[PDB]
């Protein structure tokens, strides 16, 4: 039982960790560009998209490795919990 | 006079004075308020006072309790932290109850934390306890261990007399006469 | 069934509404800010964060309080013959 | 300023007696009154020597002295209804003494109690004591078991007793002890998860047979 | 005069005075208001007073109750925290009731906190209780244990006389005469 | 005069005065309003008053009721909290009813809080009750236990005479004469 | 004059005055308006007044009723709260009706709150009732219990005479002559 609760909790915890950094940078870029467009009055609306695409892709390059190490370790763990009973 | 220590707490100063006096060293306690207490001795006694401060590793460190590692002011708690706080409060409440028995001066208690695991999928292990106590002079220690064991046994869901360790000791000789002043 | 579901989901809907109104209020000082697009970046993280806190009661909530029981047969069925 | 003027507005509550050691003795009836008196002396409201006494304390002190100089005397209790002439109850069967020895004992007691003028020694019957105990239990209709020894008798009252039984039992024991003291009969009250209230039986081919008493008991499933 | 302790609480000072008076040490309590109470003694008695303060580990601490670990002002209560508060309130209410019996001066009570597992999906274990009490002088303790056991047995859904431990003691001798002043 | 206690409330002050007068200590109560009550005694009686204040653990604490652990102000209420409040109100209402019986001076009552489980999915346990009460002198206690049991039995859906514990005691001797003033 | 109590309510003050007069203590009630009522006595009677105030636990607390735990102010109510308020109102209305019977001076009633479980998924248990009442002197109590039982039986859908407990008592002797003033 507690193994079930633990594994289910951890799933949500990993979602949170992995998704957190891209969504942070997409937020910060959204705020900065929105402010800049009030500091100098320009009514463009694709500029956020153009910048935040580069912003998100860059950090996907950076974190490409840790993403695979975390998921491998988790998969091995849950396969053990499922099968290794005696 | 030479300065030994500065910025002490009240509870650190009185313990230092007690240990110096026991070895016949006359010491002086001075209060500087926001700067705390200072302790001074005469030159003929300076060497000895230094050697005893080293031997007892004074001033004393503050008392440690497990609840301090998991402050209740957190915004999140795991089951593990909650369970730890629980046991870290039962231990203290038992020590405080034992000090009320007949002629006990002070005591200490320890509980086996299973909390470091969930005992996941396993029948959870039984509890173990340990206690130390200091009695007044002329106490029949042998006859008093039974009472303590009896009292502890029923404080928990499953405890065996075999799993309870109790160690007792008598108070040392009283330090009543004052130390002599250096000539 | 619908009642039970709403009663249980409510805590998350509330926080996500407060979040979006908060952003809309903030937008008043910087009208070029796309407060809508910001909320899409934020709300999924907020959702998972909050549900992670209220996650552990899910085990007892369903296992006993919602499971049907043999005693109820008396009220849902009767004999017409 | 007499001492009686310092003890209070109620006068009869205390009794002041002079003693041969040139000291005043204040006789009290209970602990509460004893402390109400002792406070006056220890505060120093009185200038000369004085002492406070009661029946329980003196029974204890005398027993301590008897333990040393008469380590084999069988006796019950000393009554101080009239504090100038105490009554000492000795067993008739268990003691062998001459008249002379009894007189000497009397004089030594008088030396321990400088406030008493004489001590009366009276011989009592053990069968009488034991009988009055058993009759009091039957009269209350408590369940019990009796056990006899060369030097005493025990009554054991045990089981899942009711509130009413507990109350009546404790009242009776408290009453009897005041009269005869603890030295010969012991009453033991112990609650158990046992609805038979200490009875026990074995089922054989001949049916039920009553078990002898003992330590171990069968906790009731019922 | 030498300062022993400063910034004490009222309840925390009267205990120190009590312990010193018992050993024939004349002490003085002074009030500084926002700075609390101060305790002072004469020089000839300073050494002894220091030794006793150490030996009894004075000043006393605040008393602990488990409800202090799981404050009701939290954002959320786990079932564990609710269950703990509940038990930690029943304990106190029982102690306050026992003090009303005839002759009892003080008492303390403990319950087995089975809550250290949720019992979720487990058959819940039986309760165990322990109690300590102090009596007025001249009380037949043996005859009085029965009343206590009887009273506690019915306060819970499932308790056996076998699972209740009770320890009783008498009050010490009264300290009525004042200590002598140093010459 | 020496200060024993400060900042009392009315109901603490009167209890302390009562307990000192019982032991022949003349005390004085002074009211400072926003600062509360103060209690003073003479020097010859100071030592004794300190010893009794320690022994009885004065001043008293406030009464504990389980409803204090579960304020209705919380945004969420589990079933557990509601059920707890309910029982904690019934207890108080029964106490207040027993005080109306003939001769009863005061009483206390306890109920088995099975609310320490939800009984979710389990058949609900039977109720257990305990009562303590004090009577006027010259009351046939044995004959009055029956009345109490009879009255309590029908106050709940399922109670057996076997599951009701009742303990009774008489009022102590009246303290009518005033204590003597120190010479 | 010595101050016993201050800031009393009118219904508390009249209760204290009644209890003191019964014991031959002349007392005085003073009104300070927004500050409430004050009670004063002479010095010769101060000690006794203190001892009786302790023995009766005066001043009386306010009366408890279960509807106070479940205020309607909230936007939400479970079935449990509504059902609780309903029973808590029937209890009061029955007491008010019994007071109108011939000779009855006061009464109190208790109903089995079966709502301490929902009776969800389960058959509802039968009702139990208990009542206490006080009569004028010279009333045939034995012949009056029948009427009460008959009246209460039909107030609920399913009640058995076996499940109704009734306890009756007579009024004490009248206090008509005034107490004597201290010399
Ligand atoms: C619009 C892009 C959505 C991508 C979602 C998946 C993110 C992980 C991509 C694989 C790891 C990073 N990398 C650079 C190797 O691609
Ligand atoms: C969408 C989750 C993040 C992208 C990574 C998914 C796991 C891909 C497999 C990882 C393999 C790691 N590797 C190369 C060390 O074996």
């Amino acid at each position: 039982m507690d193994d079930l609760v633990f594994a289910g909790n951890k799933a949500l915890y990993l979602v949170l960790i992995l998704s957190g950094w891209p969504t942070i940078v997409a937020t910060i870029i959204g705020l900065l560009v929105g402010l800049f467009q009030t500091v100098t009055q320009l009514q463009e609306q694709t500029l956020p998209f153009g910048i935040k695409l580069l912003g998100v892709c860059l950090c996907l390059f950076l974190l490409s490795g840790w993403y695979g190490e975390v998921l491998l370790s988790y998969g091995r763990q849950v396969i053990f919990l499922a099968l290794a009973k005696g | 006079d030479k300065d030994l220590l500065k910025g002490l707490d009240q509870e650190q100063a009185n313990e230092v004075i007690a240990v110096l006096q026991m070895h016949n060293i006359e010491a002086n306690k001075i209060d500087s308020g926001k700067l705390g207490y200072s302790i001074t001795v005469a030159e003929p006694d300076f060497t000895a006072a230094v050697y005893w401060i080293k031997t007892y590793q004074l001033p004393p460190r503050p008392r440690v309790e497990i609840a301090q590692m998991f402050p209740a002011d957190s915004l999140v708690s795991s089951p593990r932290a909650e369970k730890a706080r629980l046991y870290s409060a039962i231990e203290q409440r038992l020590e405080q109850s034992l000090q009320t028995m007949e002629g006990v001066l002070s005591a200490r208690v320890h509980i086996s934390y299973d909390i470091d695991a969930g005992e996941n999928g396993r029948p959870p292990k039984p509890v173990h306890l340990s206690a130390l106590a200091v009695y007044e002079r002329g106490s029949p220690l042998a006859h008093q261990i039974s009472d303590i064991k009896r009292f502890l046994k029923n404080s928990f869901a499953d405890v065996d007399y075999d799993n309870i360790s109790v160690v007792l000791s008598e108070r040392s000789d009283a330090q009543l006469q004052a130390p002599g002043t250096p000539v | 069934v619908a009642q039970n579901a709403l009663v249980l989901a409510s805590p998350v809907v509330l926080v996500l509404l407060l979040s979006e109104v908060f952003l809309g209020l903030l937008s008043r000082f910087a009208p070029q800010m796309n407060a809508f697009a910001i909320s899409l970046t934020v709300k999924s993280g907020i959702a998972v964060l909050i549900m992670l806190l209220y996650f552990s009661p899910v085990l007892p909530d369903n296992v006993l309080r919602l499971s049907f029981q043999a005693t109820g047969l008396s009220s849902w069925f009767y004999e017409r013959g | 300023a007499e001492l009686d003027s310092l003890l209070g507005q109620e006068k009869e509550r205390f009794q002041v007696l002079p003693g041969r050691d040139k000291m005043l003795y204040v006789a009290a009836q209970n602990e509460r009154d004893t402390l109400w008196a002792r406070q006056v002396l220890a505060r120093g409201d009185y200038d000369k020597n004085a002492r406070v006494i009661n029946e329980n304390e003196e029974n204890k002190r005398i027993s301590i002295w008897l333990d040393t100089y008469y380590p084999q005397l069988a006796y019950y209790r000393i009554h101080f209804d009239e504090p100038r002439k105490p009554v000492f109850w000795l067993s008739r069967q268990r003691n062998t003494m001459s008249k002379k020895e009894l007189e000497v004992l009397s004089q030594k007691l008088r030396a321990l109690m400088p406030y008493a003028d004489s001590v009366n020694i009276t011989l009592m019957d053990d069968v009488t004591a034991a009988g009055q105990a058993e009759a009091g239990l039957k009269q209350q209709a408590l369940p019990y078991s009796r056990r006899n020894h060369k030097g005493g008798v025990t009554f054991v009252i045990q089981g899942a007793l009711d509130d009413v039984e507990i109350l009546r039992a404790r009242q009776f024991v408290d009453s009897y002890y005041r009269t005869w003291g603890g030295r010969y009969v012991q009453f033991a009250i112990e609650l158990k998860d046992d609805w038979l209230k200490g009875r026990s039986f074995q089922y054989g081919a001949e049916g039920y047979i009553k078990m002898s008493p003992g330590h171990w008991y069968f906790p009731s499933p019922l």
